[PDB]
């Protein structure tokens, strides 16, 4: 109902139901699979926006502290820390707080390709461990990415200007310490 | 994009077969009595479009009716002695005048609706007493052809509560004065606590007069009220009470240290009655008079007759953006006015801000030309001495502090995307009922632009010119942080450089310079730039040493380094000798600075070059680098290689090596040619990493843009191309104790210099970074001028030979243009609200929209905006001086900067297809801007993945400039 | 291409931590009875360890193992050896800005610096004297202050080990105002972390149940039993927020008055007599004027029920002044300067 949705009588809604599973905490943690099954559940129901921070500032912090310790119950296995932290990411200021709880992450260079008038069409994903320059070619980039062309060289047209000056004379400019002086 | 992202705008009305007309009453040299608001009242209740204002000749006063369809009765709404004097309709022109009071007309209905929804309001703002609860500001503007649209600014402010009996009681026990908010129109009043009953025969005649004008509900019904050192009956309905990125900084620190009716019914025709369009925010001198004051302001503001400003002026709303802007201390004394007050303020003000050698100046724009590096507000003035004409009139009628505190600070006194967007969906049916007692809600960038009459798409990303091979390349700007795996190379042919290095004999600060510059050479060789070698003399690592202590850091500086810069072969055998067959290296100092003044490290710079011969200074380079980078914390050292190679800047060759060895030639005609004293010496060729690449006569557009500093004592300006092949700045001093004319020639004749030095005609384009004066337009007009334009082409043939032959090859001018931009600080578009890549998080967008802007519908210069273009764009703007974001503060923050570009002077076709040269002033700004994006693409920092900062590369390197002048100085 | 015939991020993290822990082990044992062997580890230390922080920039080996090394070489510093330590202090504050991105390594890391601040005091102006304890006092507070500033969610807690309040910790010279504050931004954001840890330790989950809880302790043995436990002799040996406690329950007993015993009811009046018995300047205030709310139906005199309960209170009323708990004289001192102003 919230999601597709009297304007604040939800929030006390479900604080009750904060404090039922801040009770039943304990139960919780006596199996194994069962510490998923309803963290999982207040996920989907924080991501949504039914709660920001402008809402209850107090009741963002209170489903974190419940947070912190299903993952601190996993410790005490390690692997299944890892075994629920690749499937929590699996689905994905606000999102600050959530993320630092989760392990950090492995990062990858990304490269934009615009495919052209000449926009922006894709980004793709590529490790860090593949782009050196022993090789001559570009492996792990491809030159259509960018849409290269390839020109023939041309004498730069600032100094060819210099040359067809030679047979003008026009006045010669000011010694650039002429503006530098009293009016 | 942002083609689908939701604005704050209301496509309220169209004004297809509207009408109107005018009734105008006058008066002697009690409100039943009074014909025009016993009119006013009335028609107002029967909800149609009524508005009152007076006129210049005393004792006159005019209302209007506007009107859709069918006729009101107008037997019973006009009192008797009413009579008309305008009778037009929409098919017959709306003039400015018109347009300014449509505007309050529906400013009239939609205040009253509001207060029908339980909202107060306080000024221009509209709450709701006691988060979905924000206060929003109405302004008005008619975009389109004949659409009306109005934009809603909502704002946060503290809660305020209504008053009631409990309020009261506490009052009159409180020895201090009790603070309140007071009117509509947020009165800062006392409290004495004298509440009153409704049962009262002076509350029943009171209220039962206010209940005409403003809707009162309906128990509490008046209390006394003192405003001002004022007292005054004051209903208690209207009453309000009030509710009365470091870690970095840190961490640093710490690695530094361990290593009554009457009154309110007088102030709706000042305050509020100002209701004007807002795209004539940009507007200059009135073309009709050719003044600072016209249209109707002459009321507004404390003779001279002017007759019938037809154009879209308004020194009511001059006075606003024109105090602390950007300008000429000139024009803007005139905007307020030496003899009255507030103008010694500004005087005082300008002095007090002030309380070295000539070369010193020029080494100071050198370093920043490269790529890479109170006052109260006369418009609140106006509302306070608003107060005292208002109070007196009205207590006449019953028989330095005012100006102080008159308004309450509430309004000054100070977020999310989804709740604002739940308050502009909430405002939809208040408007949509307002007008029909249909209406467009939050409309999206493509609605607003389909109805300009005019693509909503972004504008294209342009490419740029390398070298991948010995050959160019044509490669995508998202390229260029991979520019050492895919080994590319820049223009200029990689210019090799010499350095030398001054450190501190501190074997923490020099064991870590020998490792930085270590890797500086690797980054700068690996990137196609050329070879960092250091000196060949081999002096340990080539890394100069030294030894308040400055001093000591000058005199091993300048006798060290002054004097300083004034047969067997194995493998070669197999070889023969290629022949003699047909550049010195670029010298650059690097200065470690251990102070955490800097002008006593320039110092050495200063005397080196003196005792210097000139071959060699004619090529050395000057770099400081701070010591905190070695010790603390690589994206410094790409951008300290594509730095330095940059500010190399290859002299041109003095000599051709012809070797003619006989009397005369072509080969010596060029030689003599080329050493002819009039040929100007250093010629230093610029050449970047990259340039904009050619889209398909010869001819060449120069971008100029120009600002005053801090104080108006320097003129600052910079130079570009249109491919950013060149990129120049120049320092002009206008300092008198005619100051801005002289100031003016100087920077056209800086202009003039640089396109005369090329061989094929120009197009000039004249930027201000900030708001345009009222002088400056009609200096630049001068100088700009049809015939002054030519003049200088028939002067340039006599001197040149070779320019009277062939008029292709002569630098004449084709073309000027006058171009000034401003934020609007009106319009805001959230990102996050939506109708595969996320935009403003990865990317960067821009967007325009160019309109005639024509003053009404149906000798040198014309209207003040010839034409007018939005500038949306995603990225950051840079660090913008202060005045720029002085008129709308609340815009600087926000993520989509709105920006407004003005078209001014368009002299097209000098000589006599371009857009340049185009009679549409639309077509104008829309090339104009257009390259504007193209030319910002240029700051693409390569360590950085998007562009660093917004608009023209030139107008970036002028405020890089700016910062370095005032920070120093 | 070979191996053809797996993640280089973990595989190669391996190799530099294993290689960077041999280096460690040499130069501690080294300082303990120049030689050279120390020198060849100073070298290899210093230039491996910046390698491996321009490839952490470059993302190029596992930020999470990388970062859980570094805490346990940090958590097997043998105690007192601040030199040690003092060589290792700069890889926390370059490699500072990534501990805030993670709950679990904050954790770890704040559990370290705390226990080692608590050491060192056995207070802070001592320590600033030395040269040697002079950055790590600062080191180790910066490093605590920037956790909890950026990353709350990390914070029984490690503050528990601590016995000085992040607020008033020592902070590096320079700035009057900057240091304010940051120091005003820290204590409320104790205070917001000291509050949430309350809230959590209760689970997310007054004066009535109470008396409950004392009535089974007394009803595990028979009431006609005198034991020798309800005495105060045992009770007053081994000990002497009770009082605030306990003055709930005496009164609450009283105004029940329909239940009998007199002569066991005195014992808890012997408690807390004492205490004001010295007399012969602060009183006792908010009693009297509680009581003489619960009087009930004092309009109708017609039900006797009304009249002989309370009369059982002014029987209880009388015998509570002879325990001398309500002070008379500061009472009657305000009665008394109650009528001389109104003169
Ligand atoms: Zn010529
Ligand atoms: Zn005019």
């Amino acid at each position: 109902q919230i999601v597709n949705n009297p304007k604040q009588l939800m929030h006390e809604a479900l604080k009750l139901r904060l404090n039922l599973v801040g009770g039943m905490f304990d139960t919780v943690q006596r199996s194994t699979q069962q510490t998923t099954e309803w963290a999982m559940l207040l996920l989907e129901i924080i991501i949504s926006g039914t709660v920001d921070m402008q809402s209850n500032n107090e009741l963002f912090t209170t489903v974190l502290d419940m947070l912190s310790v299903l993952i601190n119950g996993t410790l005490a296995n390690k692997r299944a820390y890892m075994n629920l932290a690749k499937k929590l990411q699996k689905e994905l200021d606000s999102l600050e707080k959530v993320r630092q709880l989760l392990p950090l992450p492995k990062q990858t260079r990304d490269v934009i390709t615009c495919e052209p008038g000449l926009q922006v069409s894709t980004k793709q994903k590529i490790s860090p461990w593949d782009l050196f320059e022993g090789l001559k070619p570009s492996a792990p980039l491809s030159w259509g990415w960018f849409g290269t062309v390839r020109v023939d060289r041309r004498v730069a047209r600032g100094e060819e200007q210099q040359r067809l000056l030679l047979y003008h004379t026009h006045l010669r400019p000011r010694p650039r310490a002429y503006y530098l002086e009293p009016l | 994009s942002l083609e689908d992202c939701h604005c704050n705008l209301f496509c309220l009305a169209d004004l297809t077969g509207i009408k109107w007309k005018k009734y105008v009453w006058q008066g002697p040299t009690v409100t039943e009595e009074d014909p025009i608001l016993s009119s006013f009242s009335r028609c107002l209740k029967a909800d149609v479009l009524g508005v009152w204002r007076r006129d210049q000749r005393p004792g006159r006063r005019e209302l209007w009716i506007f009107w859709w369809g069918e006729d009101p009765s107008f037997a019973d709404l006009i009192h008797h002695d009413l009579s008309e004097e305008e009778d037009g309709v929409w098919e017959n022109g709306l003039s400015y005048e018109c347009r300014t009071l449509l505007f309050k007309a529906v400013h009239n209905l939609l205040e009253r609706c509001l207060m029908n929804r339980n909202f107060v309001r306080i000024g221009k703002w509209f709450v709701k007493p006691y988060s979905e609860h924000l206060s929003c500001s109405f302004t008005f503007f008619l975009h389109g052809d004949s659409n009306v649209c109005t934009s809603v600014e909502i704002n946060q402010h503290q809660p305020v509560y209504l008053l009631s009996e409990e309020h009261i009681t506490l009052a009159q026990q409180s020895n201090s004065p009790f603070q309140v908010i007071l009117c509509p129109f947020g009165l800062n009043g006392t409290l004495t606590g004298q509440a009153f009953k409704m049962s009262d025969s002076a509350t029943k005649k009171l209220i039962g007069e206010w209940k005409q004008f403003y809707p009162i509900s309906c128990s509490l019904a008046a209390v006394e009220v003192l405003v001002a050192g004022v007292r005054m009956i004051y209903p208690a309905c209207f009453v309000l009470v009030p509710q009365s990125q470091t870690v970095d900084p840190q961490s640093v620190q710490k690695w530094v240290k361990f290593s009554s009716l009457y009154v309110n019914l007088i102030l709706s025709e000042s305050v509020m009655n100002l209701f004007k369009d807002c795209n004539f925010d940009s507007c200059c001198i009135c073309v009709c008079n050719m003044n600072i004051k016209g249209a109707d302001v002459g009321v507004y503001i404390p003779q001279e007759a002017q007759y019938r400003c037809t154009c879209g002026f308004s020194a009511v709303m001059n006075r606003k953006f024109g105090n602390n802007s950007g300008l000429f201390l000139e024009d803007e004394l005139d905007i307020i006015g030496r003899n009255t007050d507030c103008g010694k303020e500004a005087e005082k003000r300008f002095e007090a801000l002030r309380a070295l050698s000539d070369d010193l100046i020029l080494l100071l724009q050198d370093q920043c030309t490269n790529l890479f590096s109170n006052w109260v507000r006369v418009e609140e003035r106006d509302c306070c001495n608003d107060c005292y004409l208002a109070l007196e009139h009205g207590r006449q009628f019953m028989d330095a502090l005012v100006k102080s505190s008159c308004l309450h600070p509430w309004s000054k006194r100070n977020q999310c995307s989804q709740d604002i967007l739940r308050m502009l969906l909430s405002l939809q049916p208040v408007l949509q009922d307002a007008i029909q007692k249909g209406v467009q809600g939050p409309l999206t960038w493509q609605q607003f632009h389909k109805m300009a009459g005019r693509s909503p798409e972004p504008l294209p990303i342009p490419t740029f010119l390398l070298g991948y091979d010995y050959d160019y390349l044509v490669l995508s700007p998202f390229a260029l942080p991979y520019w050492e795996r895919l080994m590319l190379e820049p223009y200029g042919s990689q210019r090799d450089i010499a350095y030398v290095v001054l450190c501190p004999e501190n074997e923490a600060l020099l064991n870590g310079a020998k490792s930085f510059f270590r890797d500086l050479t690797a980054i700068y060789e690996s990137c196609r730039l050329g070879q960092h070698r250091p000196v060949s003399r081999l002096l340990t690592d080539g890394i100069m040493r030294v030894g308040s202590k400055l001093k000591l850091y000058a005199q091993v500086c300048r006798y060290d380094l002054g004097p300083y810069l004034a047969t067997m072969d194995r493998d070669k055998v197999g070889i023969p000798t290629d022949g003699d067959s047909h550049y010195p290296p670029a010298i650059v100092v690097y200065i470690i600075d251990p102070f955490t003044w800097t002008l006593g490290l320039l110092r050495c710079f200063l005397e080196m070059v003196q005792t210097l011969p000139p071959h060699i200074k004619s090529t050395v380079s000057v770099q400081i680098i701070p010591c905190q980078y070695l010790l603390q914390p690589p994206q410094h050292l790409k951008s300290l290689a594509f730095s330095a190679f940059t500010q190399c800047r290859r002299p041109l060759p003095t000599s051709t090596n012809v070797k003619t060895l006989t009397g005369f030639g072509p080969g010596l005609a060029m030689e003599t040619a080329l050493r002819s004293p009039d040929r100007p010496e250093c010629i230093r060729l610029y050449a970047p990493p990259f340039i904009l690449a050619p889209v398909k006569q010869k001819y060449n557009v120069l971008f100029v843009g120009y600002c005053l500093s801090h104080d108006q004592r320097w003129i600052l300006a910079s130079c570009t191309d249109l491919y950013g092949e060149l990129l120049e700045t120049c320092i002009i001093n206008i300092d008198v104790p005619s100051a801005r004319k002289f100031g003016l020639q100087k920077l056209w004749e800086w202009c003039l210099g640089l396109v005369q030095m090329s061989s094929l005609p120009w197009r000039v384009v004249i930027g201000r970074l900030g708001r345009i004066g009222h002088g400056e337009l009609k200096d630049w007009s001068c100088l700009l001028s049809r015939r002054n334009l030519q003049s200088l082409s028939k002067r340039l043939k006599d001197m040149c030979r070779m320019c009277g032959i062939s008029a292709a090859d002569s630098p004449s001018i084709l073309s000027a243009c006058l171009v000034a931009m401003e934020p609007q600080g009106s319009f805001v578009i959230m990102p996050d609200s939506v109708s595969q890549l996320n935009t403003p998080q990865d990317t960067s967008c821009t967007h325009i929209l160019v309109f005639p802007t024509s003053a009404s519908v149906q000798p040198n210069i014309l209207q003040q905006p010839l034409a007018l273009g939005y500038f949306v764009s995603t990225a950051k703007a840079g660090p913008l001086p202060d005045w720029f974001w002085s008129a709308c503060p609340q815009a600087q923050y926000q993520c989509p900067l709105f920006l407004k570009a003005s078209l001014h002077l368009h002299v097209p076709s000098v000589q006599s297809s371009h857009p340049l040269d185009s009679n549409q002033t639309s077509d104008v700004l829309r090339f104009v801007l257009e390259q504007y994006n193209a030319l910002s693409w240029l700051t693409c920092d390569p360590a950085t993945q998007d562009r660093r900062s917004c608009l023209p590369i030139h107008f970036v390197v002028l405020n890089q400039l700016y910062n370095f002048i005032m920070n120093m100085l | 291409a070979i191996s053809e015939t797996v993640d280089p991020f973990m595989e190669w993290t391996q190799i530099i931590t294993k290689y960077l822990w041999e280096q460690l082990q040499k130069m501690a044992e080294y300082y303990r009875p120049l030689p050279h062997d120390v020198e060849v580890a100073i070298r290899q230390w210093d230039y491996t360890e910046k390698l491996a922080m321009f490839m952490f920039q470059d993302g190029m080996l596992d930020r999470h193992e990388f970062l859980t090394w570094v805490l346990e070489c940090f958590e097997k510093i043998r105690p007192g050896e601040d030199e040690l330590l003092k060589l290792l202090l700069p890889l926390l504050l370059r490699y500072s800005g990534e501990f805030v991105q993670s709950a679990y390594l904050s954790r770890r890391l704040a559990y370290f610096c705390t226990r080692r601040l608590a050491l060192q005091l056995d207070p802070f102006s001592d320590l600033l004297m030395c040269p040697q304890h002079r950055p790590l006092v600062f080191g180790l507070s910066c490093i605590l202050q920037t956790i909890l500033l950026c990353c709350p969610s990390a914070l029984g807690s490690p503050l528990d080990h601590l016995p000085i309040a992040p607020s008033n910790l020592p902070m590096p010279e320079g700035n009057s105002a900057f240091t304010q504050q940051v120091r005003a931004k820290l204590r409320e954001i104790e205070q917001q972390i000291k509050e949430r840890g309350q809230a959590v330790e209760v689970r997310w989950s007054f004066t009535i149940g109470r008396v409950l809880h004392t009535l089974e302790v007394l009803d595990s043995h028979s009431f006609e039993r005198s034991d020798f436990s309800n005495s105060l002799d045992s009770l007053c040996n081994r000990i002497f927020s009770d009082d605030d406690a306990v003055v709930s329950l005496l009164c609450e007993w009283a105004v029940s008055c329909k239940r009998s015993g007199r002569h066991r009811a005195m014992v808890v009046a012997k408690l807390l007599e004492k205490r004001q018995a010295e007399i012969e300047p602060i009183f006792q205030d908010v009693l009297l004027q509680f009581l003489d709310t619960q009087a009930p139906m004092l309009t109708d005199p017609r039900s006797e029920s009304e009249r002989v309960e309370f009369f059982n209170l002014v029987l209880l009323f009388c015998e509570l002044i002879r325990h001398d708990v309500f002070s008379h004289n500061m009472y009657t001192c305000t009665l008394i300067s109650r009528g001389d102003l109104a003169f």
